[PDB]
RNA sequence: GUGGGAGAGGGUGGUGGAAUUCCCGGAGUAGCGGUGAAAUGCGCAGAUACCGGGAGGAACGCCGAUGGCGAAGGCAGCCACCUGGUCCACCCGUGACGCUGAGGCGCGAAAGCGUGGGGAGCAAACCGGAUUAGAUACCCGGGUAGUCCACGCCCUAAACGAUGCGCGCUAGGUCUCUGGGUCUCCUGGGGGCCGAAGCUAACGCGUUAAGCGCGCCGCCUGGGGAGUACGGCCGCAAGGCUGAAACUCAAAGGAAUUGACGGGGGCCCGCACAAGCGGUGGAGCAUGUGGUUUAAUUCGAAGCAACGCGAAGAACCUUAC
RNA sequence: AGGCAAGGAGGUAAAAAUGU
RNA sequence: CGCGGGGUGGAGCAGCCUGGUAGCUCGUCGGGCUCAUAACCCGAAGGUCGUCGGUUCAAAUCCGGCCCCCGCAACCA
């Protein structure tokens, strides 16, 4: 329904699901898809190749809003990150530049009690 | 068994082909102990095949091997507590005896009378592209792909 | 619990079940296909094995949740156990009451199991003398359905509330 | 474990304590905004402490990235 | 004293982005979140993820260290201020002015509690859901006190180098910082690591000693009773300090040493698993066993390693009953 | 491209109670 | 009896609600883990859905009778 052919690619890599969110050149998204889109509820939805699924069905999204140059931004370390960015690079998707953001605080909160410990 | 790599087998080749995968799978038909009655059935049901398809019943024999043969097969490790099915490659050399035990398999459960004839229609089945064999080997792909979601466990 | 569901039922002649209750009658699997999709619906093979196939015109996803719920509310509405001995004292067997108690006030069924090693001489009596004696205790909040039962070397009671 | 581009020695005579020069402790930020380590800058305790004040000063300041991003993998 | 020098030392006044969550705007859709697995949980009044703006409140990633500061608790964005101690060089001044410290005053983490503010995250109590035989727990989702600031208390501690402080002396080496130097190597002052002597119950310590001394204080006098009881004192209260007996037992304790074990770490092995064929387990029977029964079912064998075993020959005999 | 590493990762993450 | 909700493996229920599919938890039975027990693991035995019918091709289920039972109603006299 939209379309605008240069943009990014979002992945959030956390424990439970590797989700990809894939956007404009501002920062609006035209698709996002998870884990549990192409099956998978459960632990093997945080899963390499569960990750590269769900990575695949994003870029055929993107195709389908006609897509073609892609930047790529890595948010965190979930169990396939590098997994889903292989198969980005694979889709036969103008795959521009990869980049690693991480939303790690300068030390910020003291986080919950799984992160604890680690001080 | 953690010491030697420990040998793959060898077979003194066939007495009418000259051919060690014959041999192999003359081998494999025999269940009891009694290859000199197997081997007879194995050359009963190459003169079947020589009489309906008009083939080579080595050739034909060689073409249902390669049908048969898997590439991802699945395999048994219990990993955080639960058991996950691992898929992964195949040596040819397992590959290889994975196909002649299906291909027994399915001889063992088709349906007419004498078995010469069973093991016959088998190997045409697989001759052509469709059979037991050849549909316990697409099962055993489909395993994998599918239960891919724990292939990086390669062992 | 499983069943075939919207072009996947494999025959050429499938009855139709509409939403309601009728029998609507012997007809196509594609002409059932079509009234399912006239209504946003979809089609479901409910007794595949016999002559004419089942194609009832539900919604399934909904349904399998309902099946779903009913799975577990039924299982977990639960079975609570408490694990007592032959030799039982007094303080511990009040820890034991309470903690029974507070099972029954919860609103789950209770269970007394005890763990019997050691001459099977007078082993059922003292067991009847305690089961019983808490029985008197809890006859407030609680009430007794399966009367002292030893039956080898597995004693169980099975105590159910008053108000659920 | 770094080795092969000792970041103190290639870069010539300057003072630590001039925080408008931006391209001068371009060297000392790595690729991310953090700070190289003794076994990567090649410096004395106290200087490698005095460089990291500056550091933080030019930050509050803007001049040198405060947070960047990971480009290639 | 002059001349420097390092420092997250301490307080006061700011302020810097990352992050979190909240709230809008966008765009977007069917799940997200979670886990050994899941469920609660939130989401079509459109969540999560994604960009834009702010609203807040905390704490400050890297540097960062095995480092530095402080008497100790402790202390880290960064600046500014006020301000501690310290260390050196000069040996310039004073001329034994020192060292300790019963009491006392003073500080004194974290929690608590009072009063008011703030309130994002976290998160006792508390409610959930799972786990469980039971779960008041670990796992997961909330969630209030509280964490934060201010005043005022409290004042305990694995307040620990489990090592009081002061000085002197007694082999080195090595790394670490920090100063001075005639600055490939000295010299001082810290912080570690390895060790001469020596000590010590050993482990260990070993110019930062637990060595060898002296000085002065603190406490010890078996464990348990018990940091309790009584009193006294302090505290708004929690409690704290101070500190017994009666009784009661022949051990309480430490170091190591063998071994034993470990749901400790490495390396190996075995038909141990896997891979493979085919059985037992199911059918019937053959046995032997348990069990019963019975006049007697002779006796023993007990997880592997008892159970087609002693019995490699029970009609009598055997043969014990 | 390897020689040995120096680091950040998420897989190990089954739960296991006693004495006739 | 007046009205409504249901009777399901030995006991409690999921299915009834959409007509085909009756499962699980506990109890009995046996083995195995084990040094033994607990749990555990795996099964065996155990219902035709109170039940008679009808509807319906297939009834647990839609539906009616009856048993009943429960809950209520036994009120103004
Ligand atoms: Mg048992």
């Amino acid at each position: 329904k939209r379309q605008v052919a240069s943009g990014r690619a979002y992945i959030h890599a956390s424990y439970n699901n590797t989700i990809v969110t894939i956007t404009d050149p501002d920062g609006n998204p035209i698709t996002w898809s998870s884990g549990g889109v192409i099956g998978y509820k459960g632990s093997r939805k945080g899963t390499p190749y569960a990750a590269q699924l769900a990575a695949l069905d994003a870029a055929k999204k993107a195709m389908a809003y006609g897509m073609q140059s892609v930047d790529v931004i890595v948010r965190g370390t979930g169990a396939g990150r590098e997994q889903a960015i292989r198969a980005l690079q694979a889709s036969g998707l103008q795959v521009k530049s990869i980049v690693d953001d991480t939303p790690v605080p300068h030390n910020g909160c003291r986080p919950k009690k799984k992160f604890r410990k680690a001080s | 068994a953690r010491r030697r790599r420990a040998e793959v087998r060898q077979l003194q080749p066939d007495l009418v082909y000259g051919d060690v995968l014959v041999t192999a799978f003359i081998n494999k038909i025999m269940r009891d102990g009694k290859k000199n009655l197997a081997a007879r059935i194995f050359y009963d049901a190459c003169k079947i095949i020589q009489e309906k398809t008009g083939q080579e019943p080595l050739k034909v024999f060689k073409q249902a091997v390669e049908n048969v043969k898997p590439r991802m097969e699945v395999r048994s490790r219990r990993v955080g507590g639960a058991n996950y099915q691992v898929p992964m490659e195949v040596s040819p050399r397992r590959q290889q005896s994975l196909a002649l035990r299906w291909l027994v398999q399915a001889a063992n459960q088709r349906p007419e009378r004498r078995a010469a004839v069973r093991i016959a229609h088998e190997l045409m089945d697989a001759a052509e592209g469709k059979g037991g064999a050849v549909k316990k080997k697409e099962d055993v792909e489909r395993m994998a792909e599918a239960n891919r979601a724990y292939a990086h466990y390669r062992w | 619990k499983e069943y075939l569901t919207n072009e996947r039922i494999r025959a050429k002649q499938v009855r139709v079940v509409g939403p309601d209750g009728k029998q609507l009658g012997i007809m196509d699997t594609r002409e059932a296909l079509r009234l399912a999709q006239e209504m946003d619906l979809d089609l479901v093979l409910v007794g595949p094995n016999a002559d004419p196939p089942v194609a009832r015109i539900m919604d399934y996803s909904k349904w399998r949740y309902e099946q779903q719920m009913a799975e577990k509310e039924a299982r977990k509405t639960e079975v609570k156990s408490i694990k007592f001995r032959v030799k039982i004292d007094e303080h511990d067997y009040q820890t034991k009451l309470g903690h029974i108690k507070r099972f029954l006030q919860e609103g789950h069924k209770v269970k007394v199991t005890i763990m019997f090693r050691g001459r099977e001489v007078a082993h059922p009596e003292l067991g009847e003398r305690i089961l019983n004696r808490v029985t008197e205790d809890l006859k407030d909040l609680a009430v007794v359905e399966m009367k002292p039962e030893m039956l080898g070397r597995d004693m169980n009671m099975l105590l159910a509330p008053v108000k659920v | 474990p770094s080795r092969k581009a000792k970041v103190k020695a290639t870069l010539g005579e300057f003072d630590l304590r001039d925080y408008r020069n931006v391209e001068v402790l371009k060297r000392f930020l790595s690729e991310t905004g953090k700070i190289l380590p003794r076994r990567r800058t090649g410096l004395s305790a106290k200087e490698q402490r005095i460089l990291a004040k500056t550091i933080k000063r030019a930050r509050i300041l803007g001049l040198l990235p405060f947070t960047e991003k990971l480009v290639r993998k």
